[PDB]
């Protein structure tokens, strides 16, 4: 099991999901195509911002 | 393949390819019926020879 974490723009939560391009998903990071598991997003800002 | 993403399409493409498999299934079957009928007239052109 592996666990990739970081902090993202609350907009853009949606392009973690595969297949979604644009900047953020393209020339930062991508899923793969066959990619099994699943991602967790919640909010900070008590604690980050 | 090209318009949309690549995930959500692919049941698509099956759907697709199922009906063409079952199109060429289709026509083998008529096939065969007419090769015996043919070949029963075969039979009894050779009779005939």
């Amino acid at each position: 099991v592996y666990a990739d974490s970081f902090v993202i723009r609350g907009d853009e939560v949606r392009q973690i999901a595969p297949g979604q391009t644009g900047n953020i998903a393209d020339y930062n990071y991508k899923l793969p195509d066959d990619f099994t598991g699943c991602v967790i997003a919640w909010n900070s800002n008590k604690l980050d911002s | 393949f090209s318009r949309l993403d690549k995930v959500e399409a692919e049941v698509q493409i099956d759907r697709l390819i199922t009906g063409r498999l079952q199109s060429l299934q289709t026509y083998v079957t008529q096939q065969l019926i007419r090769a015996a009928e043919i070949r029963a007239s075969a039979n009894l052109a050779a009779t005939k020879m």
